RNA sequence: AUACAGUGAAACUGCGAAGGCUCAUUAAAUCAGUUAUCGUUUAUUUGAUAGUUCCAUGGUAUAACUGUGGUAAUUCUAGAGCUAAUACAUGCUAAUCUCGACCCUUUGGAAGAGAUGUAUUUAUUAGAUCAAUGUCUUCGGACUCUUUGAUGAAAUAACUUUUCGAAUCGCAUGGCCUUGUGCUGGCGAUGGUUCAUUCAAAUUUCUGCCCUAUCAACUUUCGAUGGUAGGAUAGUGGCCUACCAUGGUUUCAACGGGUAACGGGGAAUAAGGGUUCGAUUCCGGAGAGGGAGCCUGAGAAACG
């Protein structure tokens, strides 16, 4: 589990807990894995709001593209037209999400040009 | 290798500077029996 | 001008040994006075004085920490620190009460002991310097008084130089000469100890060794005096033990067993305190409770007693039976320890052990049915070696259920003392009932049915490995017994034992309903068992939130029945934590 | 440098038509000062307020840390052999933050005999740097932002995870 | 969504709905009385501008209890009284005909469409218009 | 160029005034000379109020702070003390800063919602409020949202009131801006519209945040006395 | 000039007589919400 | 008023100006609200917030000013001579804090041991237990699994060319006898380091009225999409560069097409009858002759 050089470790194995209703896998409090960004180990703290949906592609690593249909009262046409969305999201040692899957994620710290959101759960 | 070597034309540099036609002061018979070895 | 000494001093070190010896012997000419002080003591000092002499002990303290290996050391500047001590105290001592320059000479007197204590820190077996003496006398004629001074948590000038003179090899000839030991055992003994006591003995054990290797018999009488005070310490170890720092107990114990043995009072209390060291705190780990135990034996293999120290030891025995801990090296202990013990059931003890212990073979249930037909009397260490193996330890099952029914037969043919060795059986048990044991739990049982020596069959019926019609059966025999706070409580534990999150199995439902039931039926028993419903009602709803909550919640509703019907009979209580208990229930119903 | 803003480049839907704006002042990039070995210069910039910065260009005096004990004793800098960040930095012999350079370990001989008595229970591979002098450590402090060069010694499991990548 | 605070939700509007035919209607069925003027008081340049209106007169009460409610006269500031006073004035001699204005009859503004047939009390159920008749 | 909450006339000026900076924000105050001069009518415009301030008649929590755009938030003890006039003002049902008269004792304190709670440098617990008062030491169950009590002649917290289910909140902010009456329901989301609901006289239900809701005292006693019609 | 003297010393020794003796003051207080708590 | 003492040209000083015209046409990217920054800067507002001392007061070098001058000439000048500081920059400074062997009983602490900061940038770790109303009462206890609570999942080893431990003032002669300014001795404003708030800014979550498929592909052609590290940052960030992977958006409307985008979007006041006239913030960004580079500040790529 080391690929790249320049002392792949947590930055003070580590440990630590986000809260708010969001549970850490015992891999993640005790385990190999480096949890750079993943918030439960990781280096960022949550905050703002939670969002929930199932997925589009999983293609890339370290990228989850979310995606989130919800429903909008529509007045103009006086009809529902149904929502999408997307939004990249890093990994967590939890759950290999493949096509479907709901799950959600907490809004942190920009990780790249359009991520702020890390997964927290899958269900 | 996206920006490594666009073998592209640019507009300023295109009539930067102007040739020269006599250029070395040798010759170019001078050149090969200058260093036929 | 601080940081720039400081600075001063990490640099201070890059030339040689001469050179370093040269600045240290310029740094001890500024106030010497070796022609004046070197004899006894100083002529003559000034606050001034002393300051330059307090300023020379923070220099040969800032020194001796930036080379702390070599540090460049003479006797020019052990006189000139020498000639400081004595000044200081001298100064101190003599002064009159005003306090303010005599706390200075005392905070410089405290940082020259500490500076002293820093050569010795960085120096120490590379001198030793065979003019000990001089300085030795004179610190001894400076700190007489000291005698109870060093005790405390924190008091470590002359406690760490005494430390300091233990823990040598030839430096404590200045100890040896007249007196170390005394003054520190006093300190030692002083009863206000707090845990620099623990630090003190652990330097008088290290420390008896090298006076036992010195070939000087006054050295060998100050080891007899150490182990003297190691025998007229016996409270300070004991009433320190607050921390997991007993294995220097445990090797000191060991220590004293293996070099002397002078009384069989002291042997009797050796071998009781070391039963208080496993039966005084819970958390002594695997080796030191093995060397404790080793060190009680040791003791008793000089000089136990025929009858206490039998008792003692037999409960020792009785202990460490039921441990067993360590993959048999405290089995192996506990059977030398019944084998030294010295008494008849001492004696049975070690038989029917070392018939049973003999390397992982058959003669375990050899041996039990050996003391089966020829039951012993002793029937303590007996019945907790044959506990032991009624326990989890998954052989002599059916040797298991026989040595429970001959407990039975002996506890029948009394007819007192053998019912309450037949409450310590129902006590173990209980806990025995309540846990994940498979081959224990059926052990538990057959010996609930030895005592039950309708309900005999209730219970074979119970453990008969059928449990549909069985189960259907003990239903029915609950049914009866409605139509018992402990007993019923190991009833409901056998049975939610055998329920216990087994969501491999069907009819759950009728399980959960058979608890709930014999917990109506406990609960009827309103005069008794309500404190027992209470807490069965208290560990169901324990498990309601603890990890799994699918039948705990019908269980839930089903020990409301309960309350139902005494709220029905009432037509006093504790509303209070039942209100609580419902906010608790709605906080569980917002989930 | 020249920029930080997402104006002059394309987001995650591949968007056109720029021309946006004259830059402002909080899009502010200061030039990449490569910071090298030489004699201590520090450049005393200005930003926010009072808020000094110190730009360290010739940095020489690193407190590099013993790992075991924690110790950050002063020494000098020789030259990175592997940074791939670029791999012409180690080619042109800077020195920037997580790089490996090589130190001198004399101060290091004088702490182990000052405080242990002996000279050479650590590893071989540092035990052989012990002997000769020069050992791998790593820089940990920004001499770009905090003017500083600090780091942390190569001790074993470090040592090891960078001398078989290069 | 989110709340978001709105002033113009939980401000006092009342004007989108004044009628004047309304408003003369209960002014008419009242039964209390109505404050005028002693008669010669409320004519405003000799007769060079007309009576006043009632909505005028109502505008002077309240210009007059602020200004001796803050002991401050209001001023003759340029934009607004270009605005206000010289287009009030012209309707007033326009529509205003001895002090009553007769503007809203020659005004098309339905009345029972904002003003009359309620919204809230809507009764769209015959359930709900049982239960508001009895 | 006014904002809903001063309740001020539009037939006033131009130019509002702009508060300074101070203990509360801009939107959620009301400063000195659009609180003596065009509300209370005390003054009749700024050079009088300036020199009944350069007078110092005004005592705002104690202290005098002799200010025009002083930024006086919620429950600022606005004293005077000519007439010893003693003024909490608070929001009323629609939206406005409704500011009632108290007495001598009500106004030697004030109380002041808990924000966060700090392990700031050295070992010290910490508490800031919405006037941002910096006070030492209260006890380790001082979670977010609960109510100190200031003792406004030292400034040490007196008293302590508790957020939770059950207790009586004061809201200020969103559409719900002024309401009392704190019981219908609790509901505690995870980052949006998480809160105790407020009844109504019909008692009727209401949405609000956290941060925008805090508590004044219990179901029928508050020690805050409050205006009434 | 030494009055002067006089003057910053005594309101250096009274600024310590107060600061860091109330801070230990309010943190006996601190104690004492930790032994009931 | 023979070291100062009022008028006061011209000079240093504190601040003033504290926000003004024209030109080419940006479709929630210009804008408005909102979420967050334990992801960040902050002058001013407000609340808080400092313990290292060896054998009676510290140094020349410049003005203004005089004097000699140059040049057609400037808020252009150069020599010579002095002279001052809250300008420059070296440097003078009592003893109090816990554990308490001993207590003489209340006037209780004498001996001993351990103390003592900030500002910058580096690492290990403090950050599972005990108390009952009850398991068995053997009216004693090993008690936590049950019935409830609690401490609880900045201490240190170093750098840095390190800031400081009041050369500010006011109100009050006041207390003491160390035999003279011997100690002054009480309080408040201004200082002074740091934190938080407030102000403002930057990013960032989401929401918000043209017709558009004859715009069906775009994106890697200012990195496209992400990962790792460094640089730069006020910091988050492919913001930029090395290496690596070939991604990402889209028929649930990508991306692209224009104006009554001198008009529109609540951007806002609404008016007691004008029903899209009728109050305003903003059209987009720039510019101080033309592009370029630099500097100042809490804030700037400055109307000066």
């Amino acid at each position: 589990q080391s690929e790249r050089a320049f002392q792949k470790q947590p930055h003070i194995r580590w440990y630590k807990n986000a809260g708010l209703g969001f549970k850490t896998p015992k891999t993640a409090i005790e385990g190999s894995y480096i949890d750079k960004k993943c918030p439960f180990t990781g280096l960022v703290s949550i905050r703002g709001k939670i969002l929930t949906g199932t997925v589009v592609s999983t293609k890339m690593h370290r990228t989850i593209v979310i995606r989130r249909a919800y429903l909008h009262y529509i007045p103009k046409y006086n009809r529902y037209e149904k929502r999408h969305k997307n939004v990249p999201v890093h990994v967590s040692p939890a759950f290999r999400v493949q096509v479907g899957d709901i799950v959600t994620v907490g809004q942190c710290r920009p990780i790249s040009k359009t991520v702020r959101f890390n997964v927290v759960k899958v269900s | 290798k996206g920006r490594k070597l666009n073998y592209s034309v640019q507009d300023p540099i295109a009539n930067y500077e102007a040739p020269i036609t006599s250029g070395y002061k040798w010759s170019d018979d001078q050149i090969d029996e200058f260093f036929a070895g | 001008n601080g940081s720039q000494s400081i600075k001063a001093e990490d640099e201070k070190v890059v030339m040689p040994y001469v050179l370093r010896i040269f600045f240290g012997r310029a740094q001890v000419p500024p106030t010497s006075g070796q022609k004046r002080s070197r004899k006894i003591a100083v002529i003559s000092v000034l606050p001034n004085f002393k300051k330059p002499y307090i300023n020379d002990f923070l220099s040969l303290a800032s020194e001796r920490l930036d080379y702390n290996y070599f540090f460049g050391n003479s006797h020019q500047i052990n006189s000139s620190k020498a000639t400081l001590k004595t000044i200081r105290r001298m100064t101190g001592f003599v002064n009159i009460v005003n306090s303010t320059l005599s706390v200075l000479r005392t905070n410089f007197p405290l940082h020259t002991n500490s500076v002293l204590q820093p050569l010795i820190y960085s120096i120490a077996m590379a001198y030793y310097v065979l003019d000990t003496e001089s300085t030795e006398e004179v610190h001894l004629r400076k700190m007489a008084s000291n005698l109870r001074q060093q005790g405390l948590k924190c008091l470590s000038s002359v406690f760490e130089f005494v430390g300091n003179t233990f823990d040598w090899s030839t430096s404590m000839e200045d100890i040896y000469a007249v007196v170390v030991k005394p003054r520190i055992s006093h300190f030692s003994d002083e009863n206000l100890q707090q845990p620099s006591s623990l630090l003190r003995l652990f330097l008088y054990w290290a420390h008896n060794p090298s006076l036992y290797q010195f070939l000087y018999y006054d050295e060998f009488a100050t080891a007899t005096a150490l182990m003297d005070t190691i025998s007229n310490q016996h409270v300070k170890e004991a009433v320190i033990g607050p921390i997991i720092e007993a294995a220097d107990s445990i090797i000191r114990n060991p220590v004293n067993d293996d070099h002397y043995v002078d009384l069989v009072t002291l042997i009797c209390t050796s071998c009781l305190k070391i039963l208080p060291s496993l039966y005084v705190k819970l958390s002594d780990s695997n080796s030191i409770s093995t060397f404790l135990n080793l060190l009680v034996s040791i003791t008793e293999m000089g000089f136990i007693q025929d009858d206490h120290v039998r008792s003692r030891l037999i409960s020792s025995l009785i202990s460490i039976l039921k441990g067993k801990l360590k993959k048999l090296q405290e089995n192996d202990t506990q059977k030398i320890l019944k084998i030294l013990k010295l008494i008849v059931f001492n004696y049975n003890c070690s038989w029917s052990d070392i018939e049973e212990l003999y390397t992982t073979i058959s003669s375990l249930f050899k041996t039990f049915d050996e003391r089966n037909l020829r039951v012993s009397l002793t029937e303590l260490f007996i019945e907790l070696g044959r506990k032991v193996p009624e326990l989890e330890s998954i052989s002599k099952l059916v040797a298991d259920l026989n040595s429970y029914s001959s407990s039975r037969m002996h506890e029948y043919d009394f007819p007192d003392f053998i019912n309450e060795k037949p409450n310590l059986n129902e006590a173990s048990k209980s806990i025995s009932m309540l846990k994940d044991i498979l081959l224990p739990n059926i052990r538990i049982g057959l010996r609930d049915s030895l005592e039950e020596v309708v309900l005999s069959y209730m219970v074979k019926n119970t453990k008969y490995f059928t449990d549909f019609e069985d189960m259907a059966i003990l239903l029915y025999n609950g049914d009866e017994e409605a139509d018992r706070r402990q007993r019923a409580i190991k009833r409901l534990g056998e049975h939610a034992h055998q329920l216990k999150d087994n969501s491999i199995s069907h009819y759950l439902i009728p399980m959960i309903e058979h608890y709930v039931f014999s917990d109506d039926e406990r609960y009827r028993n309103i005069g008794n068992e309500t404190q027992i419903a209470i807490g069965g009602l208290a560990q169901h709803m324990s498990w309601n939130q603890y990890k799994a909550l699918l039948r705990r919640y019908i269980s839930m509703l089903k020990t409301k029945p309960n309350q139902m019907k005494q709220a029905v009979q009432l037509i006093t209580l504790r509303i209070v934590r039942d209100g609580a208990e419902s906010k608790l229930t709605l906080s569980k119903f917002p989930s | 440098g020249i920029s930080r803003d997402s104006r002059h480049k394309r987001s995650a839907t591949g968007a056109k038509r720029a021309q946006f704006r004259k830059k402002r002042k909080f899009e502010l990039g200061r030039q990449p000062a490569n910071t090298k070995i030489g004699a201590k210069r520090i450049h005393s910039v200005r930003t926010r307020g009072g808020n000094k910065k110190y730009r360290a260009l010739r940095i020489e005096t690193g407190n590099f840390s013993w790992a075991s004990e924690g110790i950050s004793k002063k020494t000098r800098i020789a030259g990175v052999v592997y940074h791939p960040s670029n791999n012409e930095l180690v080619r042109t012999n800077t020195l920037t933050k997580a790089a490996i350079v090589q130190i001198d370990a004399t101060p290091f001989r004088q702490w182990f005999e000052a405080h242990y008595g002996q000279t050479l229970k650590i590893e071989s591979s540092v035990e052989s740097q012990f002997s000769a002098g020069r050992l791998y450590a790593c820089i940990s402090s920004r001499p770009g932002q905090s003017g500083r060069c600090d780091g942390y010694i190569l001790e074993g499991e470090e040592l090891a995870f960078y001398l078989r990548r290069l | 969504f989110e709340d978001r605070f709105d002033a113009r939700e939980h401000k006092d509007r009342s004007n989108k709905s004044r009628m004047q035919a309304m408003e003369e209607y209960i002014r008419e069925s009242s039964d209390q009385p109505d404050w005028s003027a002693s008669i010669g008081a409320d004519i405003v340049n000799h007769g060079r501008g007309g009576i006043k209106s009632l909505r005028d007169t109502e505008k002077e009460r309240r210009v007059t209890s602020f200004e001796e409610d803050n002991f401050t006269r209001l001023n003759i500031t340029n934009k607004a009284e270009k605005r206000k006073q010289k287009q009030r004035e012209r309707n007033a001699r326009m529509n205003v005909i001895g002090g009553e204005d007769f503007g809203i009859f020659s005004s098309k503004r339905k009345l029972e469409d904002s003003t009359s047939r309620r919204g809230a009390k809507k009764t769209r159920s015959a359930w709900d218009r049982a239960q508001r008749r009895l | 160029a006014a904002p809903h909450h001063w309740l001020l006339d539009k037939l006033s000026g131009c130019y509002a005034p702009r508060p300074s900076a101070g203990p509360h924000k801009l939107r959620e105050s009301l400063p000195l000379i659009v609180f003596l001069r065009n509300r209370l009518k005390y003054a009749l415009n700024g050079r009088e109020v300036k020199a009944i301030l350069m007078q110092r008649h005004v005592k705002v929590d104690g202290k005098v702070r002799t200010d025009t755009t002083y930024p006086a938030g919620f429950m600022d003890v606005i004293t005077l003390d000519a007439t010893n006039e003693n003024f909490r003002l608070v929001y009323d049902v629609k939206g406005r800063f409704a500011v009632h008269r108290i007495t001598d004792e009500e106004a030697s304190y004030k109380l002041g919602k808990v924000k966060k709670v700090q392990l700031g440098k050295k070992g010290v617990p910490y508490v800031v409020t919405h006037d941002g008062r910096t006070i030492r030491y209260p006890d380790p169950n001082i979670k977010v949202n609960d109510t100190v009590k200031i003792d406004l002649a030292s400034g040490k917290i007196t008293d302590f009131i508790k957020f939770d289910a059950g207790k009586l909140v004061y809201v200020t902010g969103g559409r719900n801006l002024g309401r009392i009456g704190t019981i219908v329901h609790k509901e505690r989301h995870d980052g949006g519209f998480d809160l105790v609901h407020i009844k109504d006289s019909l008692d009727n239900t209401f949405v609000t945040r956290l941060n925008n809701v805090f508590v004044i005292g219990e179901q029928g006693k508050p020690y805050i006395s409050l205006p009434k019609g | 000039r030494l009055q002067r003297k006089r003057h910053q010393r005594a309101l250096k020794v009274r600024n310590a007589q107060a600061q860091r003796e109330a801070a230990a003051e309010y943190a006996q207080l601190l104690a004492k919400r930790l032994s009931e708590r």
